[PDB]
RNA sequence: AUGUUUCUUCUUUUUUUUUUUGGUGAGAGG
RNA sequence: GGCCGGGAACUCAAAGGAGACUGCCAGUGAUAAACUGGAGGAAGGUGGGGAUGACGUCAAGUCAUCAUGGCCCUUACGACCAGGGCUACACACGUGCUACAAUGGCGCAUACAAAGAGAAGCGACCUCGCGAGAGCAAGCGGACCUCAUAAAGUGCGUCGUAGUCCGGAUUGGAGUCUGCAACUCGACUCCAUGAAGUCGGAAUCGCUAGUAAUCGUGGAUCAGAAUGCCACGGUGAAUACGU
RNA sequence: AGAACCUUACCUGGUCUUGACAUCCACGGAAGUUUUCAGAGAUGAGAAUGUGCCUUCGGGAACCGUGAGACAGGUGCUGCAU
């Protein structure tokens, strides 16, 4: 029920930083449903890689932004208080769904 | 009392209940009918979106 | 671009902040369904009050790196040569080739 | 009008970015706007320091900086000084806490812009770059690269055209995706215009 | 078949770190 | 009504691996490399596409992104404001769009996408409105909500080789929203109008497959303003004797 | 990767110059906010109201005006000085 929604760039650091908050709910709740995939965006983006004519040469960007999901299931009064200020992956920026 | 709890959108309120007591933060979302505050707490710096009842927290 | 310009901008933030989207029921309101006699006329009226610069539409679109006119992007806020040589330094956080 | 960036395609295999965090779409360009000045400053700062790389981490309401320098007590000046100077005025530009932090390299004649500043040093100073940038070449053979590319390029030695020079030693496969290349750029003001350095640096595998 | 003139040089010397288990009450020995 | 219990194989989703390496067979080839068929296989000779662009060439382009040696102005070539111009018009060229119709146009009924965007932003639903839109306002700071009810396709009716139910430029009138502002100089819409043009001379271009061609959609830019540019998927060819 | 104004670097014309914008120094004035307006607007003439922090209260920081200047500024020329 209570879902926890993931955000980040690294998708190798974030199959990681999902894992640093299963093992923080799981010895605490035992019960967590899953880390769901959920799609990213691709946002695309094109640039006149010269700084002046011939609008032929382009150089195209684009950022994976990477989603997940935990939905921590029960609420029992020792998961969440594992959770809050107990997290990390300094560049992951995560929040609740509930 | 301490029955403070009205929370509009980008109104600070604070919260006194389960782990996220002892904190505070804004409700971007608010829901009458469900009777649910939508307001993120600044957990380890990222906002930390959570619902929390009128008086799982207090009006700033 | 020119040092001119870029205070120009600067100028017209500080007008856009002040006077619109604070006094912008001149029109949101007063110039609809409501009083549609040459009350409705002080509503269209008031609004040149407020000077001609201050308006969100008159603020272009301007580069923060170096200020810019043409080839704006809005997600990196920034023109389309800062946002090159800023990819391949490794400042936006996430932009690779894009080889699909 | 070829060879795109090394440092700019390796950036989701071998090196990692300068500024790891996510914003979202509203702040993203403030996000972007103030790591240009902490970035601006801070090189115009600590200049004479000898610093490479500046990596920007921000887990939100928050900043890491990390300074990786050659020059360890320069840039922490004595035992902080220097940084809580900073720590006031760094907080004061990107206007949120920074949490100051310092690495190091043990090797400057192998880290790219360290070399590159080098022959700036060099050439603003009126030396022949001739073997100014011989001596940046037989630094790094002796010093475990691998292989090393330098060039020069501008109007050097006051002459009229623009002398180009370019030169290397060792292997620098530019074109393969598992070559690590340290690669970075500096440019020097004499009264003969702008010459620019570039330099490239060879180390291994994935 | 045709496509003006004149019209572009090299040094070889240059380079410091490094951090300044207390109190109270009683008894006893000299 | 996948709407609700419920299910975890499936589509899909997001991570990590398996897999195609002339590995196996046969002929050919100097017991060479390798080539031409066959087998098994989703894929076979770099599977398809893409990024990637060797020293140098034009002493090519940019001093107008920015950086910068000179050179020069500094009551100015710097600066501030209102209005105009960049859109002006005998004429030629470049690149596209709409068509010249019958595998076509108009009306009715109905089928099938992908990808992307979204907060002083995208906007259901209901309601006034022929229409552009307006009012009240769900949800959604997003696989859930919305833009967004795809187009040819098909089934049928129907016009009947005509400058005409083709084409729709231009022109008059009445309005819609954006925005201080639509006159010079926006887009759009309704009613009216109805041009040239009836497959194009010398010459020239693109393309070898999910390509050409054709159809519709999305996006960046953006207060507003695409037939362009960049992306997406639907439909789906001909020919390659040969140097 | 989109000129109605802005953009805009151009023209007609109205204005201003240590300045549209920055560092430094001198003295006053907090800053700010509301209103009447000269005029096409700029700028200028004003009229109310507010006069926050540090107290080294004989002054700094934040910030506006006035004055002197050292300068700032240039989409001005040279891409064959780079």
């Amino acid at each position: 029920r209570i879902r926890i929604r993931l955000k980040a760039f690294d998708h190798r650091l974030i199959d990681q930083a999902t894992a640093e908050i299963v093992e923080t709910a799981k010895r605490t709740g035992a019960q967590v449903r899953g880390p769901i995939p959920l799609p990213t965006r691709k946002e695309r983006f094109t640039v006149l890689i010269s700084p002046h004519v011939n609008k032929d040469a382009r150089d195209q960007y684009e950022i994976r932004t990477h989603l997940r999901l935990v939905d921590i299931v029960e609420p029992t009064e020792k998961t969440v208080d594992a959770l809050m200020r107990l997290d990390l992956a300094a560049g992951v920026d995560v929040q609740i769904s509930l | 009392p301490r029955p403070k709890t009205l929370f509009e959108p980008g109104e600070m309120v604070r919260v006194n209940d389960g782990p996220f007591a002892d904190f505070n933060g804004v409700v971007e979302e608010v829901d009458y009918e469900k009777s649910r505050l939508k307001v993120s707490v600044s957990i380890f710096g990222r906002a930390t979106p959570v619902e929390l009842d009128f008086s799982q927290v207090e009006k700033a | 671009a020119k040092q001119s310009m870029k205070a120009r901008e600067v100028k017209r933030v500080a007008l856009a902040d002040k006077y619109f989207a604070k006094r912008a029921e001149l029109k949101a309101i007063i110039s609809d369904v409501n009083a549609s006699d040459e009350d409705r006329w002080n509503a269209v009226l008031k609004l040149q009050t407020l000077p001609r610069d201050s308006s969100p539409s008159r603020q272009r679109n301007r580069c923060r790196q170096t200020g810019r006119p043409h080839g704006f992007l809005r997600k990196f806020g920034l023109s389309r040569i800062k946002v090159r040589e800023a990819a391949m330094r490794g400042e936006i956080p996430g932009l690779k080739k894009a080889s699909w | 009008g070829q060879k795109v960036h090394p440092n700019g395609i390796r950036l989701g295999i071998v090196k990692p970015w300068n500024s790891t965090w996510f914003a979202n779409t509203k702040e993203f360009a403030d996000n972007l706007d103030s790591d240009f000045k902490v970035r601006q400053y801070l090189t115009k700062e600590l200049a004479k320091a000898s610093v490479s790389r500046i990596v920007i981490e921000r887990p939100a309401k928050s900043i890491r900086v990390t300074i990786h320098t050659a020059r360890p007590g320069i840039v922490i000046g004595k035992k902080g000084e220097d940084v809580e100077k900073l720590r006031k005025v760094v907080a004061d530009i990107a206007g949120v806490p920074a949490q100051i932090n310092i690495a190091e390299v043990r090797k400057p004649e192998l880290d790219a812009k360290l070399v590159a500043d080098s022959i700036t040093s060099q050439l603003e100073r009126r030396v022949m770059f001739r073997r100014a940038m011989k001596r940046a070449v037989q630094n790094a053979m002796r010093l475990g690269a691998k292989g090393i590319k330098v060039e020069v390029s501008g109007r050097l030695g006051g002459a009229e055209i623009a002398r180009t020079e370019w030169y290397r030693e060792g292997r620098v496969p530019l074109h393969t995706l598992r070559a690590d290349i340290d690669y970075n750029t500096s440019e020097a003001h004499t009264t003969y215009g702008v010459i620019g350095v570039k330099v490239w640096i060879f180390k291994g595998e994935i």
